[PDB]
């Protein structure tokens, strides 16, 4: 016999695939003819999608085929390679190899595309395109990428809930009469409100009423034991400029003396003045508690605090009630403190036909103008508290304080919040200051720098609480509130308020 | 208890 030798038969293109852009080429098929009996010269044959290709075996026992149609190997991945040779004698041999590839005629196209807007796609595969007859093709996710007449792909991107358990990478495979495909993937990408800055402002009225001194009296009271009232001495309360029963006292004494109260007026601070919209001290009221003998005391009793607006004079009265609670005295001292709670009473006037109300705030620790104020003051047995009893005069029927309103989601001087693709944009968190975060303030008061804001999750909001004197040039405040949209992407801005006097 |  002759003897056979080895026929190899080289990668199919380096990756040993045939791709799309090959197929609509020519590929060089080449290998090696060496052993046995194959001499250079001899003939190689090959069928390769029912054509058959010839050549001969050269020196280094290669053999190549100048020129295969990509199409014909993409139609036939595998095939046999026969070489026909003789030995010296005359006998004839096949030697016979076999190739095998891969065809894969795709071709990815990557975006990463912001939802809810539309895309012209660059940079495609090369040989990209759809279909004779084709102008759009729709996405797995209900999205389009469409032919233009400028002969652009514009991808419609949908909105994505990008918060769930669902991916939002669409895609969409083009496949062509030729075999080759396209798969386009299109990474979604999430969109944001923005949130805009916010002005708003408020001018809190000055005014200055002219007064008279004032006048404080004890007229009633319920229940207790060896109750009296009288002007101040200056062992009991001490002293005062007017004849009014600043003083009341009752119990019958455990141990030394009565227990009571005693008020006196601010006439000499005033200067006869009151202002607009401004805490004001009307006088110093002191809780004397001593032990007396359960059951003497009084549980409530009312001061008025006279005096006269100068317009003519008309004098105004302001009711004051306080209700006492002498405690059942036991080892805890906290606990047998006396308590005193003013209530929250008012009187309207008029001055030139301009309405205006005095309101009770309640007691404010003497020295302390800017301390808290406080309708329940707590005294320990053998002691006594002082507390300036603190009202305020505003405009009208004192219902309510100077207020503005507005919506953080209007233009408010710097254009409208953006609200983004997805919507559902809600007021999640609000705070004074320079940083928020989503939390428990948006529907509820919170305190500022001269007033309060409640602000809503629908943007809505309502902010002075501050008195004038408390007011300086410029004041500003400041609350930054955070929204977001439906799958929780976040914006902040802030909402100034410009706080002025008049 | 006595005295308040
Ligand atoms: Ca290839
Ligand atoms: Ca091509
Ligand atoms: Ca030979
Ligand atoms: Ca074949
Ligand atoms: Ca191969
Ligand atoms: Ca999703
Ligand atoms: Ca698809
Ligand atoms: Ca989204
Ligand atoms: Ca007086
Ligand atoms: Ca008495
Ligand atoms: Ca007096
Ligand atoms: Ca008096
Ligand atoms: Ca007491
Ligand atoms: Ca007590
Ligand atoms: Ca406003
Ligand atoms: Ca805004
Ligand atoms: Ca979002």
């Amino acid at each position: 016999e002759a003897t056979a030798g080895t026929v190899t038969v080289n990668a199919i293109t380096s990756d040993d695939t045939i791709d799309g852009i090959e197929l609509g080429q020519t590929i060089s098929i080449s290998g090696k003819a060496v052993g046995g009996d194959i001499s250079v010269g001899d003939v190689v044959k090959m069928t390769i999608n029912n054509t058959e290709y010839s050549t001969t075996v050269k020196a280094g026992g290669i053999w190549m085929i100048a020129g295969v149609l990509g199409s014909d190997l993409a139609a036939d991945s595998e095939f046999d390679v026969v070489v026909t040779s003789s030995d010296a004698a005359g006998n004839k041999v096949q030697s016979i190899g076999t190739s095998t590839h891969s065809v894969d005629l795709s071709a990815e196209a990557n975006f990463s595309l912001a939802e809810g807007q539309q895309h012209v796609l660059t940079n495609l595969p090369e040989g990209f395109g759809f279909p004779d007859g084709t102008t759009e093709v729709v996405t797995n996710f209900g999205g389009t990428i469409t032919l233009g007449d400028d002969g652009e792909y514009r991808y419609d991107a949908p909105v994505r809930d990008h918060g769930d358990a669902v991916s939002d990478k669409d895609s969409v495979t083009v496949t062509l009469e030729d075999g080759r495909t396209f798969t386009v993937n299109l990474d979604i990408q999430d969109s944001a409100p923005v949130a805009v800055d916010d002005q708003d402002s408020i001018v809190v009225q000055h005014e200055e009423f002219e007064v008279s001194e004032i006048a404080a009296s004890w007229v009633s009271y319920t229940h207790g034991e060896s109750v009296t009232t009288f002007d101040g001495t200056s062992d009991l309360g001490g002293v005062d400029n007017d004849s009014a029963k600043d003083q009341i006292r009752w119990g019958n004494p455990a141990e030394s003396k009565q227990s009571g109260y005693g008020f006196i007026d601010n006439d000499s601070n005033l200067e006869g003045r009151f202002d607009l919209n401004q805490d004001i001290s009307v006088g110093t009221f002191t809780h004397y508690n001593y032990p007396v003998y359960s059951g003497g005391a009084i549980t409530s009793a009312e001061m008025s605090v006279e005096f006269s607006v100068l317009d003519v004079s008309t004098p105004v009265t302001l009711t004051v009630n306080f209700d006492h609670n002498e405690t059942p005295n036991t080892n805890d001292v906290n606990a047998s403190r006396d308590i005193v709670t003013v209530q929250n009473t008012h009187v309207t006037f008029e001055r030139d036909g301009d309405i205006y109300t005095v309101q009770i705030v309640g007691f404010r620790e003497v020295g302390n103008p800017d301390g808290e104020v406080v309708t329940s003051i707590y005294t320990n047995e053998n002691a006594a508290t002082s507390y300036e009893l603190v009202v305020r005069v505003v405009e009208g029927d004192g219902y309510s304080l100077p207020s503005t309103e507005g919506n953080i989601f209007d233009d408010n001087g710097l254009g409208a919040d953006s609200l983004g693709a997805d919507g559902s944009v809600t007021v999640v968190g609000v705070a004074v200051g320079a940083i928020v975060s989503s939390n428990e303030s948006v529907g509820h008061s919170i305190e500022g720098q001269y007033g309060n804001l409640v602000l809503n999750s629908d943007g809505s909001y309502v902010y002075v609480t501050a008195s004038v004197s408390d007011i300086p040039a410029g004041a500003t405040e400041s609350f930054a509130y955070l929204i977001q949209d439906q799958d929780g992407s976040t914006s902040s801005a802030n909402l100034s308020i410009n706080v002025g006097t008049n | 208890g006595y005295t308040s």
